[PDB]
RNA sequence: CUUCAAGGGCGGGGAGCCAUGUGGACACGACCCGAAUCCGGACGAUCUACGCAUGGACAAGAUGAAGCGUGCCGAAAGGCACGUGGAAGUCUGUUAGAGUUGGUGUCCUACAAUACCCUCUCGUGAUCUAUGUGUAGGGGUGAAAGGCCCAUCGAGUCCGGCAACAGCUGGUUCCAAUCGAAACAUGUCGAAGCAUGACCUCCGCCGAGGUAGUCUGUGAGGUAGAGCGACCGAUUGGU
RNA sequence: UUGAGGCGCCCAAAAUGAUCGGGACUCAAAUCCACCACCGAGACCUGUCCGUACCACUCAUACUGGUAAUCGAGUAGAUUGGCGCUCUAAUUGGAUGGAAGCAGGGGCGAGAGCUCCUGUGGACCGAUUAGUGACGAAAAUCCUGGCCAUAGUAGCAGCGAUAGUCGGGUGAGAACCCCGACGGCCUAAUGGAUAAGGGUUCCUCAGCACUGCUGAUCAGCUGAGGGUUAGCCGGUCCUAAGUCUCACCGCAACUCGACUGAGACGAAAUGGGAAACAGGUUAAUAUUCCUGUGCCAUCAUGCAGUGAAAGUUGACGCCCUGGGGUCGAUCACGCCGGGCAUCGCCCGGUCGAACCGUCCAACUCCGUGGAAGCCGUAAUGGCAGGAAGCGGACGAACGGCGGCAUAGGGAAACGUGAUUCAACCUGGGGCCCAUGAAAAGACGAGCAUGAUGUCCGUACCGAGAACCGACACAGGUGUCCAUGGCGGCGAAAGCCAAGGCCUGUCGGGAGCAACCAACGUUAGGGAAUUCGGCAAGUUAGUCCCGUACCUUCGGAAGAAGGGAUGCCUGCUCCGGAACGGAGCAGGUCGCAGUGACUCGGAAGCUCGGACUGUCUAGUAACAACAUAGGUGACCGCAAAUCCGCAAGGACUCGUACGGUCACUGAAUCCUGCCCAGUGCAGGUAUCUGAACACCUCGUACAAGAGGACGAAGGACCUGUCAACGGCGGGGGUCUUAAGGUAGCGUAGUACCUUGCCGCAUCAGUAGCGGCUUGCAUGAAUGGAUUAACCAGAGCUUCACUGUCCCAACGUUGGGCCCGGUGAACUGUACAUUCCAGUGCGGAGUCUGGAGACACCCAGGGGGAAGCAAAGACCCUAUGGAGCUUUACUGCAGGCUGUCGCUGAGGACUCUCACUCCGGGAGGAGGACACCGAUAGCCGGGCAGUUUGACUGGGGCGGUACGCGCUCGAAAAGAUAUCGAGCGCGCCCUAUGGUCAUCUCAGCCGGGGACCCGGCGAAGAGUGCAAGAGCAAAAGAUGACUUGACAGUGUUCUUCCCAACGAGGAACGCUGACGCGAAAGCGUGGUCUAGCGAACCAAUUAGCCUGCUUGAUGCGGGCAAUUGAUGACAGAAAAGCUACCCUAGGGAUAACAGAGUCGUCACUCGCAAGAGCACAUAUCGACCGAGUGGCUUGCUACCUCGAUGUCGGUUCCCUCCAUCCUGCCCGUGCAGAAGCGGGCAAGGGUGAGGUUGUUCGCCUAUUAAAGGAGGUCGUGAGCUGGGUUUAGACCGUCGUGAGACAGGUCGGCUGCUAUCUACUGGGUGUGUAGGUGUCUGACAAGAACGACCGUAUAGUACGAGAGGAACUACGGUUGGUGGCCACUGGUGUACCGGUUGUUCGAGAGAGCACGUGCCGGGUAGCC
């Protein structure tokens, strides 16, 4: 939810 | 939204109450039947924590102990006195009556009796400047022409502590120090500073106010902020 | 009934009422589950934010402000030198304590629902900290990041309203026989939905024709092709 | 010579392994013309049966017979007969001679299902009929339970706390329970005392089923007992912030609510406070019990005393500092006890309270004295208003001294002095825009004796096992011990006591491999690494010398740079002295003297913010927030601002030097112009402006209509920008007010852009400076600039270095084997795959081939679009929420008029209600204000909502959203696209209607007007698109007329077929008319566009109707006309969200795949042209034909219950359209150097500077430094610089939220490998007892690629300049395999030096992180 999972 | 800071504070919580349980005097003119033989000797000086500002301990003949509105050069010793006979001396009080046109006073009553209200902050000072059988003329600090009943009591000389307005407070610290001792939030955060939902002012990609500032009297509670009911702004013209 | 008038609308030559099974419709939870809400009353400041009350904490060293002193110079104002003094949101500092920059290391079914190691910042102040106390939910608190208010915050938590509503996804349990689609038209805040038609099926009625094929006859037609000294408008040249 | 045909050839390049399905095929197993015989479906024929339909018979849908060439497939769905389950009823049965259920098995039915046998079971169970219903499961990431694989697998290692070993004890059993020894670990804690919290965890005995990361005889576990003793320690009492209760008041009301009054509560470490010490004692308590001794309070008695309440105390901030002084620590010497054994050292002890008595320094004061310059301090200071000195009053310690004490304690001695001095005592100075509690209580206020002193707490833990965190959790959690020794500045490191511990609790084994975590050392080079020096390293303590720019004069500054540094001998100086400090001379060891440890790398340029400070608890510490400072606004206090529904309240124990509301953000130089719009405010003739009252009309009243007066507000006018904001185009004014001043400028703001020039580098999208036309800088939306400051952004230099060239060796913990303990993730099924193909276009499973004996160990993770998460992006839903606004609608609030309270005599007086000040007397105010009610205005402060659809995704654009015409449309009708051409939302009283008269365009001839004749089927005209119609007219002229009429229909259309409204049209009727001789024509315009529901209002004519009834008023209704919804079959309606949320969608976008190939790349055909002549050495237009699948674009097939991004990196395979290398052809080929082309993929194709870049630019090397595919190969491999979350800034846009195909700083990388795959290692089976040696089907290789030099030769060639080759040699580079004599690294084997500390010294050792550091280094590995 912010960029890469999960970060 | 929310309700905005000036909100918060109507509400009369600690954060904004003045610490009211370390003040030392309710400073108000004394009560005499009449005759005016009142009268007693400084025997201190001390510092007001409500005022910044120096008052003056006093044991009269009747013996009573008060604190009080100290004016500038009372001493101890000094023998002040509060009635319509009291001397034309710094120091005495008594009604703009008896006091002579031209006089600096301080601690003025609105209405007789009601202990002072005007001029009493560091080194302020009224002027009685008309005399009358009906009306005392008083020119407060702000230069208002004030109408006075000429029995209402004042005292005679200007504030003590006068000029500690001249020192800058240089850092927030000294600021804090002083803040502390006063029914008020700080520091202080710009509206504009905040979100949307916080203040009139807040949000944008930028900071700035959303709308002119200049806020109508009419305004409710709320979104009156900015510049209340200004009748012009900035220098100019 | 409307109506000079006329013409139209509705109705008329006795079948209903009740019961029982069953098909279907509408309201209700309405075949079942499925989610983000909204509203009410309560319970939380043992976490954390800010304030207040009462206590506690900060090895050691560095720099050396004003003030003061002695000496020299000066008419004086003062100046210079040395010393004294010990100021500071001052410096160094893993003192205690507080903080949390990099390693994007270790860990990542962890020791741990925020840890470990090294590195790093502050460390007499707008300081840090214990305990007591105040502020409560569209309200607090906020040096403001929509931060925080007990692992919960662009509106806490609990229970209730509540079986919330959804045209959206998922699922809906025994055997056989007959018939057997529509993926289209009209209207729609309608296009992931409905209604009315087309089309599928079932029932009652009617009672002798019907017409998917071909031929012929009586009619409708300007597409292919063609052509333009037949319109029209394009489109070569020569005497 | 030429025409035609058949088959083939050339043209003809692609990525893991070639293909026609494969093998393979050549007078065919190819192709073409014929021909022959066969194979081959469930089709067709045929036997029997079944169902369905129909016929005959029949009550029958029971039988029996018959017909089907014209019956037999089916999703959604309609219809219908039947099977099974529960319980009820009727009728009727079975069961202990064995019911139901269950397991295995037999028979029947198409089937749901029925039934039988056997075993089990041991008490119920059916059938038929009619009923009944919480009646049938493979599915829902379905619910609950159980279970398998996973797997004897991960974890029981990682933490600066690495901990044990040998004997022995107990025991059934011992690695971990106990004793000893040896060895270690903890030092503000791993020790001691405690608060909270826990609550019996404490002690004892007996145990091991549970718990304990293994075991256990042990235990915080199990069981049973036991254990906490107070006048003098806490509670209790007091009061603090503040809380509650009652009263009063409010509220519809209360368990609600502010004030006021009274009362109570509110502190156990850590506020105030009557009083206790020492020893002894228990398994467990202890200032509590016991012994000794002491003290306090109250009361009683007696004596004294009449004092007695004033005052003092309780009782107080921050910084600096002197004096007094105890413990401790250390020094000297004596005594007692121990240790050591070459010396003479080293360790421990040497005690003793509360209390009673007594002593008193400081401070203050008194007398004396009499200083005119002296006294005094660390410092400040002091004085004729009386200094020193002297004398004296008051007056301190938890201190000294005496007692206490032939008490106590010690085996003994049972000391004395000193220094520095925590505790404790007492002074001096400094600071405040900060002023640093209160109350109870004590004192003041004697003594003796006696009595009384109850109630509650008291165990234990207090943490890497007793608390919170689900756990015996590496986390969190307050106070006191801050004075143990060496060390040193030190409460620092390191080492060591006292005390604690070996429980940060699983062990055993392999020189112990790969691989991983922490880490040491690496030669030469030295940032070449990389986004970036990330990570690591360098430096370092103290003293001396010395120190730039700049600067706010403070600072910069430890700038920088240089030197010194140990031990030993003897000394000097400062001081009262230290076991304090500063130096001198001489001697002397090492590679090294802050020898370990502790311990800065340095310099410069630019950006930002002034500074310290604040922040996203858990990805952002920053430039963001704050700040002082600057400025503006409001308000005289019965105020401004703000809270409450009210009663009431904060600000406020406050008063303009105040405090409220905002903006800017230290200093420095400054801060231009604009009031048009918006906002705020002031004014106002006039205009506009509600309700009450008032006037008129209306109504026996009323509704209602109008008038007069007119508040705030608006119009209008003015003021105001440190108020929102603005500061251009054009010319030598225009919009809209002004038209960018100082400055700054390619900016964190500049698209173009890597701008141009310079600096710097081999090379510099960087950085800095200058220029600067600024896409789209600029003055408190503050501009410029700036010393200091900074875990802030960028860049340069010296130093340093394993970041890199390029890796090696080592150390510790794992890893691996063994004992014990023992999970989870995941699982539709099957599963030894590989190459291709196919398929919903991204297959282990389909198709074809290839390969493949089973099982097991280890590895790194290629694939299972691996595991984990119902995609956050995108769209959609008449979903949600937060936010905005001049969106819609409302609600608070403010302003204002009016009514009530409310009174006397469009302006005025009064006092009596009411308000306020005042203790009161009384004063001010006064019918106002307040309050209740209403009206107008302002009114995102707040609430509810809306903000449409279509669309090659969505948005923007458009409207293909209601209508008409031609074409599309395939000669009936119907027919789509954001298809092509283009129109309609009217106009017309004549431009309608009829009748009469008449014929038009255009051309020709005669006197572009008019007139005459002729030709003239239609090209004219007919209001408007288009298409169609029309000539004695539908056109023209003239005249007359109003049918553009009322009423009501039929039919078609709208909507083909085929339901659907308004609307339209065609054709009638009835009535009334116009014109015409009349037939007849006129239901508007020649035809197809010109249109609008319900409700509501107005309007037309007549009638019906309103609650017992008559009259009047005012309503309700039948018929119809008009008013608009163009989103046109009708809602009243704006936005943002990156803070986001949900339902879904691959129904729909971004990424990748797939199709396409316009684009892109490459080729070919023709060959104009030029190349001095010469197309074809070379270059080569136009046009034409293609291949590829790298670019772009298109499409929307695949995935939205996720197939992880770009770039880079590492590692593997491939393609050829070939850059180099080999072999060749041509040449505008003399040679040398080239230019072009051919075969060819074996090998090679490298290093760097700017930039995240891919791309590209640049430098130097080179044989050359080719391009491309592999999910734009490669995140269960890495990296995380860029795109693209949450924070922030700038520019632009926006009223605003906020936005951007703009820029910029910051910003968390999850998983234990089941299968498959490969690299290596084993165990089995097959070939069918053994040892040794071979063979070689096949498999792999790049095992070798390339360059320089010499001789050839200064030769061939050439005018010369210049300048080769074959061959033979030497060497280099890259790659490859192996090896260690040599060189080099390591080498925590080893030997030595040496710092700190401990064992007394010596000797000899431990620790300093897994070597303290330093120096050398064997083998082995490299
Ligand atoms: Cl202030
Ligand atoms: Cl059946
Ligand atoms: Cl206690
Ligand atoms: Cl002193
Ligand atoms: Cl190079
Ligand atoms: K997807
Ligand atoms: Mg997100
Ligand atoms: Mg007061
Ligand atoms: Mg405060
Ligand atoms: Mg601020
Ligand atoms: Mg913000
Ligand atoms: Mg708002
Ligand atoms: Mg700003
Ligand atoms: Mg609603
Ligand atoms: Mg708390
Ligand atoms: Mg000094
Ligand atoms: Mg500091
Ligand atoms: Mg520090
Ligand atoms: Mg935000
Ligand atoms: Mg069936
Ligand atoms: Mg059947
Ligand atoms: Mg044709
Ligand atoms: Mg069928
Ligand atoms: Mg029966
Ligand atoms: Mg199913
Ligand atoms: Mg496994
Ligand atoms: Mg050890
Ligand atoms: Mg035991
Ligand atoms: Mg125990
Ligand atoms: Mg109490
Ligand atoms: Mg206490
Ligand atoms: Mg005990
Ligand atoms: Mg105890
Ligand atoms: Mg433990
Ligand atoms: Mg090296
Ligand atoms: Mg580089
Ligand atoms: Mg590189
Ligand atoms: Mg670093
Ligand atoms: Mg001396
Ligand atoms: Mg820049
Ligand atoms: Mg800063
Ligand atoms: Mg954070
Ligand atoms: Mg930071
Ligand atoms: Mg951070
Ligand atoms: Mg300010
Ligand atoms: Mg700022
Ligand atoms: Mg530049
Ligand atoms: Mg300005
Ligand atoms: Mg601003
Ligand atoms: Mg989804
Ligand atoms: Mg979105
Ligand atoms: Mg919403
Ligand atoms: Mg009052
Ligand atoms: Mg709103
Ligand atoms: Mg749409
Ligand atoms: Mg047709
Ligand atoms: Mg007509
Ligand atoms: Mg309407
Ligand atoms: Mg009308
Ligand atoms: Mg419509
Ligand atoms: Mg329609
Ligand atoms: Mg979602
Ligand atoms: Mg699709
Ligand atoms: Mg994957
Ligand atoms: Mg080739
Ligand atoms: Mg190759
Ligand atoms: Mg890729
Ligand atoms: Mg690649
Ligand atoms: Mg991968
Ligand atoms: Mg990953
Ligand atoms: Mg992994
Ligand atoms: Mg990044
Ligand atoms: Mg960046
Ligand atoms: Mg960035
Ligand atoms: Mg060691
Ligand atoms: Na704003
Ligand atoms: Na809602
Ligand atoms: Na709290
Ligand atoms: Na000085
Ligand atoms: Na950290
Ligand atoms: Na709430
Ligand atoms: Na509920
Ligand atoms: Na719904
Ligand atoms: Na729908
Ligand atoms: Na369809
Ligand atoms: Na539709
Ligand atoms: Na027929
Ligand atoms: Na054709
Ligand atoms: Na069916
Ligand atoms: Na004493
Ligand atoms: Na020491
Ligand atoms: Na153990
Ligand atoms: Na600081
Ligand atoms: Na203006
Ligand atoms: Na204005
Ligand atoms: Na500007
Ligand atoms: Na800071
Ligand atoms: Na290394
Ligand atoms: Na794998
Ligand atoms: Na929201
Ligand atoms: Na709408
Ligand atoms: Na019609
Ligand atoms: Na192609
Ligand atoms: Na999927
Ligand atoms: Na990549
Ligand atoms: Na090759
Ligand atoms: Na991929
Ligand atoms: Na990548
Ligand atoms: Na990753």
């Amino acid at each position: 939810x912010t960029x890469p999972f999960x970060x | 939204g929310r309700r905005i800071q000036g909100q918060r504070r109507g509400r009369g919580t600690s954060t904004f109450r003045a610490p009211s349980h370390r003040y030392k005097a309710d400073l108000e003119h004394r009560k005499v039947e009449d005759g005016d033989v009142i009268a007693g000797t400084v025997v201190d000086i001390e510092h007001d924590p409500a005022r910044s500002a120096p008052v003056a301990a006093v044991e009269f003949e009747d013996g009573d102990r008060r604190l009080i509105l100290a004016p500038e050069g009372v001493g101890v010793g000094d023998e002040l006195q509060v009635g319509v006979s009291a001397e034309i001396a710094p120091g005495n009080t008594l009604p703009l009556a008896e006091i002579p046109e031209g006089v600096p006073v301080c601690n003025v009553e609105s209405s007789p009796g009601d202990g002072g209200k005007f001029a009493r902050a560091s080194g302020v000072n009224a002027q009685l400047l008309t005399h009358d059988r009906n009306v005392a003329v008083v020119k407060l600090p702000s230069g208002e022409m004030k109408r006075l009943d000429p029995q209402c009591r004042a005292t005679i000389g200007v504030v003590a502590g006068g000029g500690r307005t001249d020192k800058p407070f240089v850092k927030a610290g000294n600021k804090h120090h002083k803040m502390k001792a006063r029914g008020t939030k700080w520091p202080n955060v710009r509206g504009v500073a905040m979100n949307a939902v916080d203040h009139p002012f807040g949000g944008g990609g930028r900071q700035h106010p959303g709308k002119p500032k200049s806020i109508s009297r009419n305004a409710p509670p709320g979104r009156k902020v900015g510049d209340i009911a200004s009748k012009r702004t900035g220098r100019g013209g």
